[PDB]
């Protein structure tokens, strides 16, 4: 299997600027002077759409701001000037050998200034505890960039494997993200401990922020 | 021109077989193109599964060799993907695609894609729990233990939209989905204004209003 | 200019059919209100000249009107004519092995309209990316359209062009003869 490595996994970009995505193959993709590598764009809820075929040929109907280059094992997609319609996922694909394979994908995201999150913690409701489970929620609101770390602490004991995260898409007006993390415990385990804390790590904070409550 | 359309069930039980149909319109499957199946996992990774040629010869990804079969019906201008078994790892969006054999073989045509969820869960309505708290305060509603997707959330029957973040649903170890929707609000209004979340889950006919008060 | 070897060559005409044949050639014409070429098979395309000894209706023939060009073993014959079509100098003869007839290529339409490009080198119905070109035109040709079929698919006569050729930068990905 020819393994395609795309870089970066996420690229922040300003409108009007130049964006370049890379895809590197584990072995040569060339065949009789043609590079068997293609580039696709994918919007949410849509199938991928062919942008570049044979790694420098712009498909008919594709805007002239897209271009492709490279040969051998190294290839590049180029978008200039970047427009709002280009905020999307991008994939590379090789057709030199079966099984055909795709790159891991590159998310073209709109750039903005660093924004620290506002952190809120929510204890489980009395209704849910009556039902017999306990959910603690920590909310990270309106932050940028995407990278953020949430660490749950129960009586200062670090939690592992019992939390789940969900992130919104980039907001249409301020380009920030919001994140939900849910800590799942049994009602009994919840009622046997006192201090529940959510520690948030983000580039926009000069120091990690903890939000906690006592049961 | 050429159009592809996938069809099949959106839900299949673990360890049962899977049968998908791609209907091709505007071109006979007996010339020109190779007809491929490609799936996309929740984390956006794409995996090429296999193809059948315009002469009726199939070729499969080794990762699927012993469980996959791609057939065709030339009188109905369709081809078919069969998985002898599926597990919860096979939950993905399944696309049909084609490439012209006498090219560099890019995937020029794609179907709209069909979502396939592999689960043993039954249809189940959600439980809605409140997420309760100076400055601006955050509140929300936890929509827990429902199947299948999706749920819809609004606030004050749609009159409150600014600052609302409804997160993508997460799949719990129970096989049931859970998500949160949150909204940020002036703390001064925590006494004076009513804040109610409206949750709709149509497969279970669930219409629930939950008032979110601090306690 | 070499003449084609005539040992295996033949020509024959009967009630509604005429055939100029060779080892690798088979050129069939018919009468429907008019004698005109209808189908042609080429195992291998050659560069010799078809001898007039084995040619029907070889008088007063315009080289500009012989569908199969003279330089490609085209019989100098009014049986080698098709109304609305001139000599296929730049057909897909590089295919080596091909079938020529008068029918639509798979999934495409052809309309007669002067709102069309002029004739040029024959084009495949699929671009270099594999996308199918659905709508085609001809300025002054007759239907059904002149069609070639070969290993890499279907091609159209010189007169037949994409209806929307000026759109989407189609010309950059066209496959041509």
């Amino acid at each position: 299997e020819i393994v395609l490595t795309q870089s970066p996994a996420s690229l922040a970009v300003s409108l009007g600027q130049r964006a370049t995505i890379s895809c590197r193959a584990s072995e040569s993709v060339e065949y009789s002077g043609t590079s068997l590598m293609h580039w696709y764009q994918q919007k949410p809820g849509q199938p991928p759409k062919l942008l570049i075929y044979a790694a420098s040929n712009v498909e008919s109907g594709v805007p002239a701001r897209f271009s492709g280059s490279g040969s051998g094992t190294d290839f590049s997609l180029n978008i200039h000037p970047v427009e709002e319609d280009d905020i999307a996922m991008y994939f590379c694909q090789q057709s030199r050998k079966v099984p055909y394979t795709f790159g891991g994908g590159t998310k073209l995201e709109l750039k903005r200034t660093v924004a620290a999150p506002s952190v809120f913690i929510f204890p489980p409701s009395d209704e849910q505890l009556k039902s017999g489970t306990a959910s603690v929620v920590c909310l990270l609101n309106n932050f940028y960039p995407r990278e953020a770390k949430v660490q749950w602490k129960v009586d200062n004991a670090l939690q592992s494997g019992n939390s789940q995260e969900s992130v919104t898409e980039q907001d249409s007006k301020d380009s920030t993200y919001s994140l939900s993390s849910t800590l799942t415990l049994s009602k009994a385990d919840y009622e046997k401990h006192k201090v529940y804390a959510c520690e948030v790590t983000h580039q926009g904070l000069s120091s990690p922020v903890t939000k906690s409550f006592n049961r | 021109e050429v159009k592809l359309q996938e069809s099949g069930p959106g839900l299949v039980r673990p360890s049962q077989s899977l049968s998908l149909t791609c209907s091709v319109t505007g071109y006979s499957i007996t010339s020109g193109y190779y007809w491929n199946w490609i799936r996309q996992f929740p984390g956006n990774k794409l995996e090429w599964m296999g193809y059948i040629s315009y002469d009726g010869r199939s070729n499969y990804n080794p990762s699927l060799k012993n469980r996959i079969s791609i057939t065709r019906d030339t009188s109905k201008n369709q081809f078919f993907l069969k998985l002898n078994f599926v597990t919860t790892e096979d939950t993905a969006t399944y696309y049909c695609a084609s490439f012209y054999y006498y090219t560099s073989r890019p995937l020029v045509y794609w179907g709209q894609g069909t979502l396939l969820t592999v689960s043993s869960a039954s249809t189940k309505g959600p439980s809605v729990f409140p997420l309760a708290p100076g400055g601006t305060a955050a509140l929300g509603c936890l929509v827990k233990d429902y199947f299948p997707e999706p749920v819809t959330v609004s606030w004050n029957s749609g009159a409150l939209t600014s600052g609302v973040h409804t997160f993508p649903a997460v799949l719990q170890s129970s096989g049931l989905y859970s998500l949160s929707s949150v909204v940020t609000v002036p703390s001064s209004s925590l006494g004076t204004q009513t804040y109610i979340c409206n949750v709709n889950h149509k497969p279970s006919n669930t219409k629930v209003d939950k008032k979110v008060e601090p306690k | 200019d070499v003449f084609c070897d005539s040992k295996l060559m033949s020509a024959a005409i009967k009630d509604n059919r005429a055939v100029h044949a060779d080892m690798g050639y088979w050129i069939e014409s018919a009468l429907n209100d008019t004698w005109k070429i209808e189908k042609a098979s080429f195992i291998e395309v050659k560069s010799c000249h078809w001898p007039k000894s084995h040619t029907l209706w070889s008088n007063g023939v315009l080289e500009s009107e012989m569908i199969i060009p003279k330089n490609f073993a085209g019989p100098v014959s009014q049986h080698n004519y098709r109304p609305g079509y001139h000599t296929q100098t730049a057909g897909p003869w590089h295919l080596g092995s091909l079938e020529m007839d008068f029918d639509f290529c798979e999934g495409t339409t052809v309309v007669v309209t002067e709102d069309c490009g002029n004739r040029g080198p024959s084009l495949r119905t699929t671009t270099a990316s594999g996308k199918l070109i659905t709508e085609w035109c001809c300025r002054s040709c007759t239907l059904p359209p002149l069609r070639y079929r070969g290993e890499d698919g279907c091609w159209y006569g010189m007169e037949i062009r994409p209806l929307k050729e000026k759109e989407e930068n189609l010309v950059n990905s066209l496959v041509t003869a």
